[PDB]
Formats: C-alpha cells, structure tokens, sequence
C-alpha cells in the first residue's frame, strides 16, 4: 500500500532534526532582533 | 578566540558570510546526511534488504 | 524622484510599503502570524497542486489510478500529494485561527478588510470540496453527492440548478472534468482576493491586542514582523510535517482508498474535520430545505458580526465576560465537529440542535447583549 | 601627517571604526519619522 | 443599598486595564464621536492620555504589566473624556434630529 513507507520515515527523521536546529536558531534571532523593544524603558516628562 | 577570528574572518564581509553560507551548506550537508542515515539504518538492524541482501546476491542457484 | 530607489520605484515601493517600511503595531502578538502563515500556505497549495495537476488524468476511468500512478511512480509524488492534502488541513487550521483573532479583537471593525476575508473563506471552502472530489473514492463521489444534492431542495430552479451543476442526472465524468478545471482555478481567484484583503488591510493599518490607537508607538514591519512571521513559519510548519511525515492518514478517511461506486453507499458519509461543523449544523435542521439554509447561514453569519458589536471598547481583553463567552463559543464549534463525526443516533442527533442552537445564540443573541450590559458596568 | 594619508587609508581607518559598529543615537523634537534602532543598526554595513 | 456600586468595582477589578495604568476611557474604542472629543481635550491631559497608552502597549509588547502598588484603583480612575464625549454626542444628536425636521 504504501513503498515509500521507509523512506517517508527516514525522511520524517531528518525533518526533525533540521526542524529542531532551524526553529532553535530562528527563535535566537526573533529574540535578538526583540531584544532592543523587550529592554526599552521610557519616561514621561511634561515640562512642568 | 573563535568567536573574533570567525567575525572579522568570515561574518564582517558580507560577501564572506554568503561564502561561508554556501560551503557551509556543502560540509553540513555530507554530514547530516550521513550520521542521519547512520542513525535510521543502526535503528533498523537487518530489516533493510541493504542487511539482508547478501543472502540471494550471488549465493542461489 | 527620491533618494533611495525602495521608495521611488513604482514596484519595489509596492514590496517596500506593505512589507518593510510598513508600519505595525509594536505589541501585536502571535495571533497576527496567521495572515501571514495563510499567505505562505496559498502560494504552497499552488505550487503542491500544480505539481499534482501535472500526473493527474480528469476521467472517471483514470482519476483513481491517475493519483495512485503519481504516488506510486512518480518522484517524490507521494509526498507532493501527502503535502498537498495536509496543506489544506494545515490552511483550515490557519484560517479558523485567522478568524478566531479577528472575533476576539474586534479586528472584524475593520468591515471591507473582514468581509473580503469573509469571500476568501467561502472561496477556499469550495475550493477543497471540488478537489477532494478528484481523487474520486468512495468519499469523493459521496460527498460529492450528498452535498451537490442539497440544491434539488431549492424551489422551482432546484432540480434544473442541480442537474446543470452535474452536467447530467448523477454526478458522473462530466462532473468530474468540471470540479478539475474549477478547482485549477479558484486558487487563483482567492491569490487575486487576497491582494484586495490586503489593501483594505492597509487602508487603516493593524489592529493590536489592546484596541487603542497604536500611532502612539509604530514599528517598521521589518525586521520585526519579518522574523517573527518566520519564526511562526517554522513552529506552525513543525508539527504540519511531523503529520504529514508520521501519520500520514491520521486525518483522511479510508473509504477513499476504495474507487467510488455508486452502488455502494458508504455505511458513514462524512467529510473531512474542517467541514464537519457544518455537516452537524445541516443534519441539525431535518428538512433538506431548512437544513440547507442552517448550513449556509452557519458561515454567512460571519457577514454579520460587524454590525453584532456593541461594546465600547474594541478586543474582548478587558470584557472578563465576553471572554468566556467567546470560550464558550470556541468550545461550542468542538462539540458541533465532534458531532459532525457521529452517525444520526441518540444522543448525537439531540446533543446536535443544541450546539446548533446555541451556535446561532450565542453570536445573535448573546454576545450583543452581554456586551451592551458589559457597557453598563463600566457605568457608560 | 595629513599628506601621509591616501584613500586606501581612508578606507582602512573608518572601516576599523565605523563598519559594522553598533552606534549611539540622540533624536530630539518631532522624530516620527526616523526609527528604529534596527535599522539604523543595519545602515552600519554595505557599501 | 450598595449592590451596584459592589457590582460596578467589581467589573472594573475584572476588567483589569488599570494593571496597565490605563483609565477607563482611555480605553474607549476611538469611533467619531471619541475622535471629536479627544480633539477638546487640553493639552495636558491628552499628552498624559498619550504616554498612559503607549506605556500599556509597551507593556503589551513585553507581555508584562504593572506592579500592584501602580495599578489604578476603581475610584481614582478620573473620567476625563466622558464629559466631552456626552456633549459631542448631544450635538449631534441635536443636528440629526433638526436635519430630518
Ligand atoms: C470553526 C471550525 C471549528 C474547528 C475546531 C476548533 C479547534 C479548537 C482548538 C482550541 C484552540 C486552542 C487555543 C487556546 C489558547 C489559550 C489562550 O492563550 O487564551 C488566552 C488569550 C488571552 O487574551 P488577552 O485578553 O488579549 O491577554 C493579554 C495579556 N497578556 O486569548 C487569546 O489568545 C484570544 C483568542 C484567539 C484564538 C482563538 C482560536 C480558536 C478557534 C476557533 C474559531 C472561531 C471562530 C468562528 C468560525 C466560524 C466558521
Ligand atoms: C486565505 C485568505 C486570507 C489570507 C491569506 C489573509 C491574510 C491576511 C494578512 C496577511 C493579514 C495581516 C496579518 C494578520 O493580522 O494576520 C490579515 C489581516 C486580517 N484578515 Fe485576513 N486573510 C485571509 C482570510 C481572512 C478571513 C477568513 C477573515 C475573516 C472572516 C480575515 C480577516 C482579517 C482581518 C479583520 C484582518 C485584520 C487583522 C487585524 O489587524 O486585526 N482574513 N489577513
Ligand atoms: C486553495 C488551494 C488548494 C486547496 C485548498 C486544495 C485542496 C485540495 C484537496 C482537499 C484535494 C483532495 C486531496 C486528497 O485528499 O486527495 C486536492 C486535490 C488536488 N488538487 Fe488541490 N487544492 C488547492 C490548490 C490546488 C491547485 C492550484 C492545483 C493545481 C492547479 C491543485 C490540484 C489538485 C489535484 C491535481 C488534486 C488531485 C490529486 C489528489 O487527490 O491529491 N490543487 N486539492
Ligand atoms: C466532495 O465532498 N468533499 C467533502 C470534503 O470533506 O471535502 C474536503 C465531503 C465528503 C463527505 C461528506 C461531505 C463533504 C462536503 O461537505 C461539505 C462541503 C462544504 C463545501 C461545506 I461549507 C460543508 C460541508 C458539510
Ligand atoms: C527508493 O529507495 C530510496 O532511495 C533513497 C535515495 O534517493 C534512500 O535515501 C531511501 O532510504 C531508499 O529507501
């Protein structure tokens, strides 16, 4: 029913592990990039 | 440092940096490749005719 | 004309203005990762289905065997179908979360950006029930019957819109060569829709989780909607392909393993986990008639949100009560699919007009008058 | 010292320290337009 | 007896905007009658307007919020748009009406 079976499979593996090393990085430079939004701090001063 | 030879070496340029990119690709490929294979086949022990082929390759009738 | 050539050129300040220099909201969190994830996922359909259309044969006699040859020997075919398939699921799941976003935030404010989305949905709804009909199995044929014979309940131009949409008295190769060539197209027609979305979209601009004016604090879409539309990429499209590589079946029915027959009526006609809400909603109204304007309505309804608000405020984020009962709603769809999936039995078939009945309360009823009572405990 | 520099010191020089450095930004008055530390960040490399 | 005034504090604890620092109204969805209104406001108060929200999205954005001791309490939360709001509404009402006479 189904020959590509195996290699479906081992291509399933491979998918994984790239997956998991790729959205590893990606979500580092999300954050990298966030970091400068995420940090930031401001203050109001009305001149009084 | 690594980290300082590998930026002013190959990620300050960009045009280094796309050099890296591709023979990097080229290196990790062959690898990745080959211990993932590695990983699935060691994981499926004789059950793959590449194991269980030499039993009619040659050896029948 | 002006100094750098991203704005002055009249198409790079087309890819400029609505995707680097486009301004967004600086709080608009991953429920804005959809339109996106729906965009990516239109452009792969096409691409998948192209590459299937390539091996598949618009014929009664060679419609099964025509899929079965691409899986079978062509390269990589049965994983193009495989992605194919799972990418409509992968697309549905998007776009319910799409929408979900839009109630809860009161994105649908926005009427001409949400009723284009609207169209999109209706387009890609009929979009997957003629493909589905393509691989012609078992389910494929009966789908295609069971829903194409709804029409003949229609008064006086039923019978005739029906036996025209068939192009003869069943649904037959004629059908067939027609679902082909419409499925082909729509696609397309919803890419088109898409850019309009889009361009209403960009009219006002974003709207963000809290529902206040976001001038206040913009940020260039890049890089920040960039990587973070990537990011999502990559965690939605993880467990898409882990589906699809692992358990390839897990969502299809198996009928469709078997070559349509008609005369043979599978034991359960029901279609795939997108479309059964609205399977239960239709079996919920016994009275093909009746039961046939309960379906339609159930996905016209959304036409009439915009006119259904009547809070104060825009997002649900401060409305603790509107929340549950957008929770509740949510939890309402489960039900309506998990009945979608049962047969026609006590106590589905009593279980079903309840959720079908609380369906149409909750956002006609409901939602508009907690909300008026919700402006009331603010004291506005 | 001056006529000891030729473009290609020029280049050497600011390249040490402007290529690629991540800089400070003042903006004072009515600066909607200008944004974004990112990009600012990013105009620091590539011809 | 107090039922309302418990009801009304409540909802407002609900609703929970004030662990952004934000008012009541300055959460109000900006239709066309709260556009006019916000063009009355003096000076001050809509540059204090102005900070309070995009201090809260900048909240937003971070997933963060305020800590206890700055979130607005139910009775110092001062309304200050509602009394233009009210009077912009009546405007128009006035004109609506006097067109159709
Ligand atoms: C329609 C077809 C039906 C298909 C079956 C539906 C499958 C149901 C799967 C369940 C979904 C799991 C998602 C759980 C998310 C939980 C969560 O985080 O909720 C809290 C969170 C907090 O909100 P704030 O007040 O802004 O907080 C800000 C302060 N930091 O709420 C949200 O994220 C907002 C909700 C948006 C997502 C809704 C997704 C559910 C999808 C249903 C579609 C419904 C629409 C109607 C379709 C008609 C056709
Ligand atoms: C396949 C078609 C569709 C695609 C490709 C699409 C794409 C997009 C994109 C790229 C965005 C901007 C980012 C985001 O907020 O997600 C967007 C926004 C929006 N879409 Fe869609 N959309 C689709 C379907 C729909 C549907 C079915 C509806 C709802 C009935 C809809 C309603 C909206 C609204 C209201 C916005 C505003 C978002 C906000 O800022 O609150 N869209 N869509
Ligand atoms: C809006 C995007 C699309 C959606 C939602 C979609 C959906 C579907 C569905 C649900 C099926 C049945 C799949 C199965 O379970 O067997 C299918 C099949 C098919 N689609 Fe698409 N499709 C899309 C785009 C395309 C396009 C643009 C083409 C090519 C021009 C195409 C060509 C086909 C072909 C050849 C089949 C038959 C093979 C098969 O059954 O897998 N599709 N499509
Ligand atoms: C050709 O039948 N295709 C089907 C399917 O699930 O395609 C993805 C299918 C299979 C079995 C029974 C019913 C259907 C289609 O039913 C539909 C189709 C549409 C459009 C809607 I709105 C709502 C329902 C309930
Ligand atoms: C069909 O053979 C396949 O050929 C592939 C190479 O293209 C291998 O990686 C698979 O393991 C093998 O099953």
């Amino acid at each position: 029913a189904e020959p590509e079976h195996d290699q479906r499979k081992r291509m399933g593996l491979k998918m994984l592990l790239i997956s998991a090393l790729l959205t590893s990085l990606l979500y580092y430079m999300k954050r990298h990039k966030w970091s400068v939004l995420k940090s930031r701090k401001m203050a109001y001063r009305p001149p009084k | 440092a690594l980290l300082r030879q590998a930026y002013s070496a190959l990620f300050r340029r960009t045009s280094t940096f796309a050099l890296t990119v591709v023979l990097g690709a080229v290196l990790f490929e062959r690898a990745f490749d080959q211990g993932a294979d590695a990983i699935f086949e060691h994981l499926n022990e004789g059950k793959l005719w590449k194991h269980i082929k030499h039993k009619y390759e040659a050896s029948e009738e | 004309m002006a100094p750098n050539i991203r704005k002055s050129h009249p198409l790079l300040k087309m890819i400029n203005n609505s995707l680097i220099d486009l301004p967004a909201p600086s709080n608009i969190s991953a429920w804005w990762n959809f339109g996106s994830l729906l965009a990516v996922c239109l452009m792969t359909q096409i691409l998948t289905g192209l590459l299937l259309a390539m091996h598949y044969t618009a014929d009664t006699s060679l419609a099964f065997s025509s899929v079965a040859h691409t899986c079978r020997n062509v390269q990589y075919g049965w994983l193009i179908r495989n992605l194919h398939a799972n990418g409509a699921s992968f697309f549905f799941i998007c776009i319910f979360l799409h929408i979900g976003r839009g109630l809860y935030y009161g994105s649908y404010l926005y009427k001409e950006t949400w009723n284009t989305g609207v169209i999109l949905l209706l387009t890609l709804m009929a979009t997957a029930f003629v493909g589905y009909v393509l691989p012609w199995g078992q389910m494929s044929f009966w789908g295609a019957t069971v829903i194409t014979n709804l029409f003949s309940a229609i008064p006086y131009i039923g019978h005739t819109l029906v036996e025209w949409a068939w192009g003869g008295f069943s649904v037959d190769n004629p059908t067939l060569t027609r679902f082909f060539a419409l499925h082909f197209l729509l696609p397309f027609a919803i890419a088109g829709i898409t850019i309009i979305h889009l361009t209403f979209l960009h009219e006002s601009g974003s709207n963000n989780p809290l529902g206040i004016s976001s001038d206040s604090d913009k940020i260039p879409f890049h890089p920040y909607y960039s990587f973070k539309d990537i990011l999502g990429l990559t965690l939605m499209l993880t467990p898409f392909l882990t589906l699809a590589l692992f358990s390839p079946n897990l969502l299809g029915d198996p009928e469709n393993f078997t070559p349509a027959n008609p005369l043979v009526t599978p034991p359960h006609i029901k279609p795939e986990w997108y479309f059964l809400f609205a399977y239960a909603i239709l079996r919920s109204i016994p009275n093909k008639l009746g039961g046939v304007l309960a379906l339609a309505a159930s996905v016209l309804i959304l036409f009439l949100i915009p006119f259904l608000h009547k809070s104060k405020q825009r997002t649900m984020t401060f409305r603790p009560l509107s929340q549950t009962l957008f929770w509740l709603l949510v939890a309402n769809l489960l039900i309506l699919t998990w009945i979608g999936s049962q047969p026609v039995e006590h106590p589905f078939i009593i279980i079903g007009q309840m959720a079908s009945l609380s369906y149409f309360t909750i956002l006609l009823i409901l939602f508009p008058t907690i909300g008026t009572l919700e402006n009331k405990m603010l004291n506005y | 010292r001056i006529s000891a520099v030729d473009a290609r010191m020029v280049r050497d020089v600011c390249s040490k320290y402007i290529y690629d450095k991540c800089p400070a930004l003042a903006a004072v008055g009515p600066i909607e337009q200008l944004l974004d530390y990112n990009r600012i960040r990013s105009g620091m490399y590539w011809i | 007896g107090r039922l309302m005034d418990r009801i009304r504090k409540w909802y407002y604890n609900a609703a929970g905007f004030n662990k952004y620092g934000l008012m009541r109204d300055d959460t109000l969805y900006e239709d066309d009658d709260v556009k006019e209104a916000l063009k009355r406001l003096p000076e001050d108060l809509y540059n204090e307007r102005m900070f309070r929200i995009k201090r809260a999205l900048d909240l937003s954005l971070k997933h963060r919020i305020l800590p206890k001791e700055q979130w607005v309490k139910y009775e110092e939360d001062k309304p200050y748009l509602e009394p233009y709001l009210k009077e912009v509404i009546r405007e128009r009402l006035e004109r609506e009406a006097w067109n159709k006479k």
